[PDB]
RNA sequence: GCUAAACCUAGCCCCAAACCCCACCUUACUACCAAACCUUAGCCAAACCAUUUACAUAAAGUAUAGGCGAUAGAAAUUGAUGGCGCAAUAGAUAUAGUACCGCAAGGGAAAGAAAGCAUAAUAUAGCAAGGACUAACCCCUAUACCUUCUGCAUAAUGAAUUAACUAGAAAUAACUUUGCAAGGAGAGCCAAAGCUAAGACCCCCGAAACCAGACGAGCUACCUAAGAACAGCUAAAAGAGCACACCCGUCUAUGUAGCAAAAUAGUGGGAAGAUUUAUAGGUAGAGGCGACAAACCUACCGAGCCUGGUGAUAGCUGGUUGUCCAAGAUGAAUCUUAGUUCAACUUUAAAUUUGCCCACAGAACCCAAAUCCCCUU
RNA sequence: CCUCCGCAUAAGCCUGCGUCAGCUGACAAUUAACAGCCCAAUAUCUACAAUCAACCAACAAGUCUUAUUACCCUCACUGUCAACCCAACACAGGCAUGCUCAUAAGGAAAGGUUAAAAAAAGUAAAAGGAACUCGGCAAAUCUUACCCCGCCUGUUUACCAAAAACAUCACCUCUAGCAUCACCAGUAUUAGAGGCACCGCCUUCCUUAAAUAGGGAUGGCUCCACGAGGGUUCAGCUGUCUCUUACUUUUAACCAGUGAAAUUGACCUGCCCGUGAAGAGGCGGGCAUAACACAGCAAGACGAGAAGACCCUAUGGAGCUUUAAUUUAUUAAUGCAAACACCUGCAUUAAAAAUUUCGGUUGGGGCGACCUCGGAGCAGAACCCAACCUCCGAGCAGUACAUGCUAAGACUUCACCAGUCAAAGCGAACCUUUGAUCCA
């Protein structure tokens, strides 16, 4: 088993 | 199942611009004599039945005022009277729903 | 770690004293014996096993009334409250102790040999030789130590000199000071043996649970093998 | 099944990864002094 | 015409110089009760590994040391403010040690000023082009690229695509061009044409690991302290029966980027005990804990995690970016056959003089094709 | 119409559906009696459970302070919200306690439509009733009997194994004669470790129609009970099946909104035969061939997922065990010195460990063979030529003791290392194979 690698926060909760 | 290869632009084309995807042309609008508004010929028209909508929703408020409660459906009949009309005979035991503007002319 | 031994109370009492338990732990924290654990919490009564300790401003042989015999969680042999003067103290009961029986408690070692009868606590020089003993001291006013268990009986196998052998339990013979006190007869509980525990939530009632990996060394237990010398190395293991 | 290893309680949070403790000892000591030294706004837990 | 494209200073890099109110160690930021010092190891090199290696100038890589081998290695003596830097994927990680991730140690950002589509889907046939043609197609020709292989369209590897970034660092000795020349060199060094100076030449990513020091027992294993829960019926003081709550996880189906990084539905085991469970505390990594399953120790435990040594090492895989021309192809030893050293071949430059082909003559007794050798040519 | 739901407390979180105006900003809010935050000391005290505590029943034996001396001032401080916490999420999971036992509390399975396949869940089914199948799995329904294993209840591979494995009372063996941090505030009827397994007693036929199934003719036995254990069976039951069908729900498909992932060299992406790095959409020869959606299918794209599984290699790791090699630094014993029990140094023996290694070529049904040198054939005639190829031989001896020293020129096992031959000369006399360096 390899564990899931999470990608950071920001890049997904950027707004104009 | 993944895609083997990507598809074209021109073969995604081929695809989404296909007549059977197209939004087909309507040819039962028409123009409603009575107020000339646009309506599907099978359709009410929208513009006058929002007009029989408010008027039905101002008679039913009348009807819930006089009511005063839930569970008090009256037994008889109902008449909707508008300024200056007395019931008639045939409007005689029947509960008089009264509103405070004029005749509509589409309102017989 | 932060343990700090329960064992902390500095004078003699008869209340049962809150005793914790250790899990077979070290003050480290660390497992240093397997197989304790868990049990029903117990209260420890504080034993005197000095029984000749004449009271304060008090001195030579004294008798004490047993006040009652009781259950000993912390012990296979069962106690008894027994009570002298103006005091009272745990000692340990021996086969026939009842409540109300009288006990005497003497450092007078006679020319004679004392009449020895059980329950009473005599120098060893008093006792006559092959008198069942229990509660030996090592030293002189050291405290008994030997022969606790419940059922246990040494004997007074030889007096010469100042100097007595006894036989513990275990059948080995054990030289002290004829000016040691011990308690005659066997240890109370006579019949611990032939309790059966019946099934393993007993023991564990008991305070004793299943444990592996007991010995930490590398490959767990390693039962002891002769290592063979150069002329035998070829005879080790024949092959058939 | 797994993931919610943390099971959150302040008494064992300051008691495991406090400021006492962290001063408690020289290696701890010098956890702060990491935190101090890069900058750490939270030098302890 | 959309998305976009672009920009220049915010700062940074390398040098020089100069030596730089109140609260808070208790659960930190809480007004106020009776004790420090102690060899680094290991990776790595030795093609394993075990001693060993691996934490001004000149004398000199000399004396010395060394499985005398890899390699290590003196001293006596000598005396000595700037930028052919970066300019927002660069330069500091930095707008910030912030956001965010982690229990913790710890990790740690981003950013400010073409591609893809649409205008405008599509026509028999085919690496999508080329030769063409009056003409887009129709005709004829044409088995993508890279890498790895004896040999790849290969149904072997890699690549959706665009932009940006992303990989040959240096000595010994040569050669070339200067200077001076039996001397050269700005002490030391070399010298039987040498010496001095310059020019040219030696990659990138990747393990599982090992060790040091921290951090972790809010999960889980076990334990300590003091708590709590267990209907109803049957039975009578039960590791008792049936069966709720509760705990578990037998079997089946579903789910399989799922509701879920282990779940759902039904079915099922225990359910007053060796039970289940809240709270706080303890045991720490060759260690703990383990009713031994190599089980568990913060989702990936035959030995945790983080940081450091560390740009570990890799004879192994992959990658290695302008144009053009030229020469260029099949034994020995080796813990060695996935490698290397020598040879052979190969390339360049230089010297001077025979080189290949080659008839006649010539090359063995024992018991065939040809070959070797060389006057001529 | 639905709910082991709901309300509180704890824990956790920290303003996270209150108002207002434009998810953002502003404004507001939880008020102590509940809860937390305590105690002036010295000593001395404190045997007698609990279980309605009264009988009864025990064993596992069970939270249990006054005197004296000081001292009078008084209700501060803090928590109080929510639709909430741990799971990256408005996550079907995790989540203690008190009450409500179906709710007085809390909620909404259907965005609209249609009524295809496949798929999921459910209901019903003629006749038959296990013929299904590895197996009665699942479902439906009641049951019988018997074997194997383990005595039993328990534990275990969190996330493919719950078992016959582990533990377990019982029993056996070994070790220990003793106190102030475990064992243990214990003492041989004790403690630690290991083994074993409750306990107790002795030393071809049947089954079927058909039967690779099942049952029976210290050791040897005895299975009381138990078991989601593993087998077999009577009877029943059933859509398991003969042999499938119907309906409902979900999914589905269409409409509206929002909107991923693996994948992807480019593709203008046909069939047959042949060929080819040996399996062709793409090459050769034929055949076919207007262009596009939508829904199905899963034969191919050696289809997509992890530089899969398995096998081999690496002078790559790591684990384990040892009579592999090297050590005993460290402990434990001794001995010798050294200080007059303790301690230092030096030896020896152990324990415990520590570090390190796993040569090569050959051999599928074995129980190894080989590794250097030389002779013969392959390799016929200069030289040279392999093999797990076909055969043979050697690790020196005999001799002498010029079998000395020197030296032109040569050969050379395809490199080097090494190995050969040798005129002349000097000096006596008058020869025919194994191995380097370092180190000693
Ligand atoms: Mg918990
Ligand atoms: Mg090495
Ligand atoms: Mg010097
Ligand atoms: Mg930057
Ligand atoms: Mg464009
Ligand atoms: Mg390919
Ligand atoms: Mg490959
Ligand atoms: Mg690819
Ligand atoms: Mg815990
Ligand atoms: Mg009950
Ligand atoms: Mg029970
Ligand atoms: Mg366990
Ligand atoms: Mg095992
Ligand atoms: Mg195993
Ligand atoms: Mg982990
Ligand atoms: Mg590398
Ligand atoms: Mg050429
Ligand atoms: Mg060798
Ligand atoms: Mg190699
Ligand atoms: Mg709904
Ligand atoms: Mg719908
Ligand atoms: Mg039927
Ligand atoms: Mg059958
Ligand atoms: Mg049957
Ligand atoms: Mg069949
Ligand atoms: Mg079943
Ligand atoms: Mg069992
Ligand atoms: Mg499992
Ligand atoms: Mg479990
Ligand atoms: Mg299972
Ligand atoms: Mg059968
Ligand atoms: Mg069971
Ligand atoms: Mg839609
Ligand atoms: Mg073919
Ligand atoms: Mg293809
Ligand atoms: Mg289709
Ligand atoms: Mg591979
Ligand atoms: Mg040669
Ligand atoms: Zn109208």
């Amino acid at each position: 088993f390899t564990p899931p690698i999470y990608q950071p926060k920001f890049k997904t909760e950027k707004e104009f | 199942a993944a895609p083997k290869n990507r598809r074209t632009i021109e073969v995604n084309r081929c695809r989404r611009r296909n007549p059977q995807k197209l939004i087909k042309v309507k040819n039962n609008i028409d123009v409603c004599p009575e107020c000339g508004h646009l309506k599907q010929k099978h359709v009410l028209c929208a513009y006058c039945y929002e007009k029989v909508c408010k008027e039905t929703a101002e008679i039913r408020r009348q009807i819930g005022k006089q009511e005063g409660g839930p569970f008090k459906a009256p037994t008889i009949e109902t008449v909707v009277l508008y300024t200056g009309e007395t019931p008639s005979e045939q409007d005689q035991g029947k509960r008089i729903i009264e509103r405070d503007r004029k005749r509509p002319s589409w309102f017989t | 770690a932060n343990f700090v031994s329960w064992k902390s109370r500095t004078k003699y009492t008869i209340t049962p004293v809150k005793m914790r338990k250790s899990g077979g732990r070290d003050h480290t924290g660390r497992i240093r014996v397997h197989g304790i654990g868990g049990g029903h919490k117990q209260r420890y009564r504080m034993i005197d096993f000095l029984r000749f300790r004449p009271e304060e401003t008090k001195s030579g042989p004294f008798e004490e009334k047993v006040i009652q015999v009781r259950y000993d969680p912390c012990r296979s042999a069962d106690i008894a409250l027994v009570a002298g003067g103006s005091r009272k103290r745990w000692i340990i009961a021996t086969e026939n102790m009842q409540a109300g029986d009288t006990i005497l408690n003497s450092n007078h070692i006679g020319r004679m040999a004392v009449a020895a009868r059980e329950g009473d606590a005599h120098p060893l020089g008093a006792l006559p030789v092959g008198t069942l003993i229990n509660n030996v001291e090592s030293e002189p006013g050291r405290g008994a130590q030997y022969i606790r268990a419940a059922g246990t009986c040494g004997v007074l196998l030889r007096k010469v000199n100042g100097t007595a052998i006894i036989q513990l339990p275990s059948k080995r013979q054990m030289q002290v000071l004829e000016t040691c006190v011990a308690t005659v007869g066997r240890v109370s509980n006579v019949d611990h043996n032939k309790r059966v525990i019946g099934k393993a939530g007993r023991n564990r009632w008991l305070g004793k649970r299943p444990n592996s990996g007991r010995w930490h060394r590398k490959g767990g237990w390693a039962g002891r093998k002769i290592r063979p010398l150069p002329p035998m190395k070829s005879y080790v293991k024949l092959p058939s | 099944a797994r993931g919610n290893e943390y099971q959150p309680s302040n008494i064992k949070r300051k008691n495991k990864h406090g400021w006492v403790r962290r001063l408690s000892t020289p290696a701890g000591v010098q956890v702060i002094l990491r935190r101090m030294l890069k900058g750490r706004k939270s030098l302890s837990h």
